[PDB]
């Protein structure tokens, strides 16, 4: 058994990494335009028995160091960053722990536990439900939120607010977007944002200089909310601790 | 030892199987083996060739289950005539010619038994429709190399006729293998049963061409060529001016009429040609 | 014969070959690329080259990275 | 060892279909197949044991193959209807061991017939002279019902073991149902 | 006893053993008759691979038996 | 046009900016890549560059 | 049923090879193989094959035999060694249609239900495409017989595949007509399909061999078409299509008139651009 | 023998990485043998990818050595 | 020129980091002390 397990790792270690990559267009039923995140792009060939149909621009490829060309492709990645910030709360909180906001329960349910079951009433009003909205107010307001997480068991989602940030380049931006792509993976779905104040800036005459690129992703963020996708099951939860400071558009 | 005028005869057979099966598996290091006819000291005949089953990786390929040989060349000995592995084969998918550090080893258990195991190369890419890179290669002992003693004795002026690319040479040619001039055996059993048997056709041509639409087509190229003629029209009348050489140089964003100008002309010919000769037959032959 | 030649002449013209976009020439055959790369490198040309249809997509050569 | 092929032909005529013999007509020379296809391979390994017919269709019901799996499907529900003819049979059995992986091997051939036979005796006197030529030795072992005294099959077998020929045999029938594994125990024991 | 093994080439060689030989021996025998290491003499005998720990008497392999040899093919 | 084939296989050239030159005929020129020094190709004057 | 059959030129060349290595037998032997393709679309692809030991004896030749072990293990091998591919019928080398190919694929459609076979050629003189195929139908009608079986040729030709255009066009290395201008059309299809059309006119001149001399079997259905060909022979010239005619020739000539008198005036721009490099350099270069 | 060959081409440079995420899709299919590759499609354990501070990513179809359940994003 | 970033007993398997180039788990030589190349401090370290 141990030399059994030897020899696997023997037969196991001749295999070779493949360069990660990703496809613009294409040309032929041969020609492939794709481009590897290491940077450049080159024409690519590929494996003439490996659905060259299912190839649209957006996938997800592989290639070859060697002779660099398309040997096998793979699904949607999910960069494990928000990963690792999507299912770490197993809290018991519970409604019974918690008291003296019955309102506010119910105000909350509604717009956030009604539709993603039941969308007859709306349109038999005709009217989309609403997209986000935040409390404001130590009153239990990150607690509450943490027990509201505990009824789905399948799409929660929450983040700090500020961990989001980074030093590289502009990669920030690029987060929120993978964000909103995982919304659109399981329609049903809660994206949370902690103290989304200041993340949330306002405005300013350019006082600073990585104030440029926050404003950015800001605005990244303002359109990736409500600009050119149909906002369906998909709720936004902040909470403040000064609802003043941030933008007024926001 | 060997005189380096070694002229490794193929075939008109072996090679389509060497290109089909180094095609369809190209990126992929794909190989087989080589089943030929062995003649004198100098030249080598491979006759047939064929594949086995294979398990890779990226920078390795190997084989499997050696019970398939056996009954491979079992079979082949029944139905036909009986032969012997003339060599091995594999193929690098877009590289060139070489052998590499792993392609060297098993060539090394195959020179042992027989040491004249031709090494052959096929790459299914750098082939456009011409040259087809092959290369045959063998062995040279790497304990001559310590030596210093440059081996293989040329007593013919046969060998340095083709010259190895630098990529070659920048792999083991020349320290442990050498490179073979090989050509082709060709014969009328075969070679004119290729050529008068592939580009063939019945009525393409005892036909007329969609009668109401080749005159259509005969206006659908005039009418800008007159505008192209404008252009034609245009482009003269700007000459007496800077230095020609200047007017290569600069007419590199657009089209120019003169090359354009005559590109029709030929079309515009043939089409009617073609076709008012093919009508005025038809008229002879039937009634 | 030289027919023979010009179709072979492709040879460059490869799968394995990088992408970029071109700038200028400042001679016949001969000119300057830019890639992703962005590090400009002046490289000659083939004659099946249309020099009439030259902000100009282009794919360069993998080694030796000249204008295909 | 001795290099030969042994070469079946069983005997899917309609006049084997009654039920004379004990268990069946077919399973009974089946079992006799069985134990020579046993007694062939394993007094030589190289000897690999198909069968071929005799009658209106001379089909290879089973591929001239060392395995026998394919011979006992085949011979279960085998449907052994069909007018016998003969004077194929010699052309259907010969030009199959010329289709041989060997040429060196001994081209010995068993034929079962139960069934009377329609053949001219003077085709098949230019069949014997034709096996003459080709150099071919064949027992005929006759089973079932016949013509008694086997009517142009001791002309045959006496045209085939001829010109210094002198060791083929005609194991006629006898006209008894009896038990067919004491009766095929000759050509087992000797030539 | 001996044996009997062929190449693809077609070649033709004995080797005189005794039935209580292992196949490692005549690996190494043909070793040194060949010069392919044991490595890559992947032989046939029966249209069967060989063990090389079992005796002669496990595969009822005679004197003069018609086996089978071949490399194991693993380059890259 | 039957050598090309064994001539466009070459590296390219480099694009270079000179700032100035100084003796012994050599060139101080930039590439974003830092700067260097190298001799001038004879054919060319530097009191032209 | 079937619209028309792809063949490569591999299979074309994979039984002349063997069509040698049985060519020492002399007397008479007819290459039998199995054809292995992979029809799709409606469209019959062949792709790779082999042959079978066979034999025949002429005294009642209706004696064959095919070896069909070695047709499962090397096929099982080809199923191994290509997953992709499997059977799609058989072939012979067909001179002539010999007589046993009428249960030979009879005797192989177990394996694939539409078991087409290929005649090929061995020794090319023709001007047509030398390759052949039947297709198998059946019927219980007409006149003939109760139990009626006859082939039917659908179309065929000779496909391309990528992989093999380089291999081809390497190997030919020969005579060749390229250039496709004014001039491939009338040699490609007027000087010979012209005398194309001879052997099929001399093809029902030898069916007419039969007249009070030939053999027995006189008619029934062949004049059926033979009576419409003269019925369908086209019209005369009496109508406008005589003045039709002249129309398409008074239209069809002056584009051809246009372009000729274009292919005078650049050549003429030419001549000057020969007459500017040729007296502006004698007082220069001298 | 097999652990020293693994501690030859086990030397002391290495390339640090951080997990991205660990792939585990299905074999492919159908494959077949002539031009077989027991390494691509032939089961579905186990895969993953990984970057290394140069910014590349290749496949990995091979866990290697060591046991990854242990591992995580 | 390279930067350490922390080591273990009993083995040298350390850890650099180096300015463009990733981290690497390196060794030492032995031509010097075992010792002063604890974390926190700069290193010189062959190209190769
Ligand atoms: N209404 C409440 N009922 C019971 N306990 C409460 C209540 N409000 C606050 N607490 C307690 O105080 C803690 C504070 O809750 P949080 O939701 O973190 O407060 P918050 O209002 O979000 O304040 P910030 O924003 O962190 S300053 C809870 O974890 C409880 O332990
Ligand atoms: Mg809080
Ligand atoms: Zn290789």
């Amino acid at each position: 058994k141990q030399y059994e397990k030897s020899e696997n790792d023997l037969k196991a270690l001749q295999s070779v990494g493949q360069i990660v990559g990703e496809v613009l267009k294409q040309l032929t039923e041969e020609k492939f335009i794709v481009k590897a995140t290491n940077g450049p792009r080159y024409v690519v060939g590929c494996r003439r028995q490996l659905d060259k149909s299912k190839l649209k621009p957006g996938t997800r490829v592989a290639l070859d160091m060697t002779t660099l060309t398309i040997m096998r492709y793979l699904p949607r990645e999910v960069d494990p960053l928000v990963y690792n910030m999507s299912h770490e709360d197993p809290g018991n909180v519970s409604y019974s722990e918690i008291g003296g906001l019955s309102e506010q329960i119910r105000e909350l349910r509604e717009v956030i536990e009604l539709p993603l079951t039941n969308p007859e009433l709306f349109q038999r009003v005709g009217i989309i439900p609403p997209k986000g909205c935040l409390l404001y107010g130590g009153t239990g307001k990150t607690l509450l939120a943490r027990a509201v997480a505990s009824q789905l068991d399948c799409n929660f989602l929450k983040v700090v607010s500020s961990s989001i940030v980074d030093k590289y380049i502009g990669e920030s931006a690029r987060l929120i977007r993978e964000m909103f792509n995982y919304a659109r993976d399981h329609q049903p779905c809660i994206i949370f944002m902690d103290e989304i104040d200041a993340i949330g800036g306002r405005r300013f005459s350019e006082g600073t200089s990585a104030d440029r690129e926050i404003q950015r992703t800001l605005m990244e963020l303002l359109n990736q909310m409500d600009g050119f996708d149909t906002l369906h099951r998909v709720k936004m939860i902040m909470a403040t601790n000064r609802p003043d400071t941030l933008d007024p558009a926001l | 030892a060997v005189d380096t005028a070694e002229q490794v005869y193929i075939s008109s057979l072996a090679l389509l199987k060497m290109l089909k099966h180094g095609r369809a598996g190209v990126p992929m290091e794909v190989m087989g083996l080589m089943l030929g006819e062995f003649v004198d000291d100098y030249t080598v005949r491979v006759i047939d060739v064929f594949a086995m089953p294979q398990s890779g990786t990226g920078v390795s390929v190997e084989a499997v289950d050696p019970v398939f040989q056996a009954k491979m060349l079992d079979m082949l000995k029944q139905t036909g005539r009986p032969e012997m592995v003339v060599g091995w084969y594999h193929s690098h998918p877009g590289f060139g010619c070489w052998l590499s550090g792993v392609d060297i080893n098993t060539q090394q258990s195959f020179e042992a038994l027989s040491e004249r195991a031709v090494a052959v190369v096929v790459d299914p890419i750098q082939s456009v429709k011409g040259k087809v890179v092959i290369d045959a290669f063998r062995l040279i002992n790497a304990n001559m190399m310590v030596l210093g003693h440059e081996p293989r004795q040329t007593t013919s002026n046969l060998g340095h006729l083709n010259k190895p690319s630098i990529q070659a040479l920048i792999h083991g040619l020349n320290r442990h293998y050498y490179s073979i001039t090989i050509n082709y055996r060709k014969n009328e059993l075969e070679q004119k049963m290729l050529l008068n048997l592939h580009k063939k056709s019945w009525m393409e041509g005892l036909t007329l061409q969609d009668y109401s639409e080749h005159c259509k087509h005969n206006e659908s190229v005039v009418k800008e060529m007159l505008e192209l003629a404008k252009n034609y029209n245009k482009a003269v009348e700007e000459e007496d001016k800077m230095t020609p050489e200047q007017l290569a140089i600069k007419n590199v964003g657009k089209q120019d009429p003169k090359r354009h100008l005559e590109e029709h002309v030929d079309v515009l010919m043939t089409s009617n040609i073609v076709q008012c000769l093919a009508a005025m037959l038809d008229t002879v032959v039937f009634k | 014969e030289f027919l023979h030649a010009q179709e072979e002449v492709k040879r460059i013209q490869s799968i394995p070959l990088v992408i970029g976009q071109f700038l200028e020439a400042v001679d016949q055959n001969t000119a300057i690329v830019g890639s992703t790369t962005g590090s400009n490198y002046y490289v000659r040309i083939l004659s099946t080259i249309d020099r009439e249809l030259l902000n100009a997509s282009v794919a360069l050569h993998k080694h030796s990275n000249a204008l295909v | 060892m001795v290099l030969e092929s042994t070469m079946v032909c069983v005997d899917n005529s309609e006049y084997m279909r009654n039920g004379d013999f004990l268990p069946t007509r077919l399973q009974a020379q089946q079992d006799a197949v069985n134990i020579v296809c046993h007694s062939k391979t394993r007094s030589n390994p190289e000897n690999n044991v198909g069968l071929i017919t005799l009658a209106n269709d001379c089909e290879v019901l089973t591929t001239l193959t060392p395995d026998t799996g394919r011979i006992l499907s085949k011979l279960h529900t085998v449907q052994p209807k069909g007018k016998i003819t003969f004077c194929t049979g010699i052309r259907v059995a010969h030009l199959a061991l010329k289709h041989r992986q060997g040429k060196n091997h001994k081209m010995r051939i068993i034929a079962f017939v139960g069934s009377p036979v329609e053949d001219n005796e003077k085709d098949l006197v230019k069949l014997a002279k034709r096996l003459k030529k080709e150099k071919v030795n064949v027992d005929i072992i006759n089973f079932g019902e016949e013509e008694v005294n086997t009517e142009k099959l001791t002309a045959f077998v006496n045209t085939l073991n001829g010109k210094d020929g002198t060791g083929s045999h005609l194991v006629t029938v006898p006209p008894g149902p009896s038990l067919a594994d004491a009766l095929i125990s000759s050509p087992i024991l000797a030539g | 006893m001996q044996i009997f093994v062929k190449t693809l080439t077609g070649k033709t060689i004995t080797l005189e053993v005794e039935p209580s030989d292992t196949i490692e021996n005549v690996k190494a025998k043909i070793q040194d008759k060949e010069g392919i290491p044991p490595d890559q003499q992947r032989l046939i005998f029966a249209g069967k691979q060989l063990e090389d720990g079992r005796t002669l008497s496990d595969y009822n392999i005679q004197k003069e038996s018609t086996l089978h040899l071949v490399l194991r093919l693993r380059g890259g | 046009l039957r050598e090309e084939l064994q001539l466009l296989q070459e590296q390219g050239s480099y694009v270079g900016e000179v700032v100035r030159a100084m003796d012994k005929k050599k060139v101080l020129v930039k590439v974003p890549e830092g700067k260097f020094v190298v001799d001038v190709d004879k054919n060319i004057d530097i009191n032209d560059v | 049923a079937v619209q028309k059959v792809v063949v490569h030129p591999l299979v074309l060349l994979s039984v002349v090879d063997h069509f040698n290595r049985i060519g020492k037998v002399g007397n008479q032997k007819r290459v039998v193989g199995v054809l292995l393709g992979s029809w799709q679309k409606k469209v019959l692809d062949v792709s790779n094959s082999f042959a079978v030991p066979f034999d025949e004896d002429d005294k009642d030749d209706s004696v064959w035999f095919l070896d069909h072990d070695y047709l499962e293990n090397m096929y099982g091998m080809f199923k191994k060694v290509n997953a992709r591919e499997r059977i799609v019928g058989w072939y012979h080398t067909g001179p002539k249609l010999h007589k046993n190919d009428i249960a030979i694929n009879e005797l192989m459609k177990r394996y694939c239900p539409n078991s087409v076979l290929v005649i090929i050629d061995v020794k090319p003189k023709d001007l047509g495409l030398p390759t052949e195929a039947y297709i198998s139908v059946e019927e219980v009608h007409d006149d003939g017989t109760p139990t009626s079986k006859t082939f039917e040729h659908v179309t065929s030709e000779i496909g391309a595949e990528e992989a093999e255009e380089v291999g081809v066009e390497h190997l030919l290395r020969d005579i060749k007509d390229t250039t496709v201008g004014t001039l491939s059309q009338r040699i490609t299809n007027q000087v010979h399909g012209l005398k194309g059309l001879n052997s099929k006119l001399l093809d029902i001149r030898s069916y007419l061999e039969k007249v009070a001399t030939g053999k027995l079997p006189i008619n029934h259905q062949i004049i059926y078409q033979l009576q419409d060909v003269f019925n369908l022979l086209p019209d005369v010239s009496l109508q406008e299509f005589v003045k039709a005619f002249y129309l398409k020739t008074n239209d069809q000539m002056v584009v051809v008139y246009l372009a000729s008198l274009i292919r005078s005036v650049v050549a003429l721009h030419n001549l000057i651009n020969n007459k500017i490099a040729n007296r502006d350099a004698e007082k220069k270069e001298g | 023998e097999n652990s020293e060959k693994i501690k030859v081409n086990k030397t002391l440079p290495y390339l640090v990485s951080n997990v991205i995420e660990l792939l585990d899709v299905d074999p492919n299919d159908q494959e077949e043998d002539g031009a077989n590759i027991d390494l691509d499609s032939q089961r579905k354990g186990k895969c993953a990818v990984i970057k290394t501070s140069t910014r590349q990513t290749y496949f990995l179809p091979v866990i290697g050595l060591v046991d990854a359940e242990k591992l995580k994003p | 020129c390279t930067k350490i970033i922390n080591a273990d007993s009993e083995d040298p398997k350390y850890i650099i980091n180096v300015k463009q180039f990733a981290k690497f788990v390196v060794d030492l030589s032995d031509q010097v002390a075992p010792t002063d190349i604890e974390e926190g401090m700069r290193v010189g370290v062959d190209r190769n």
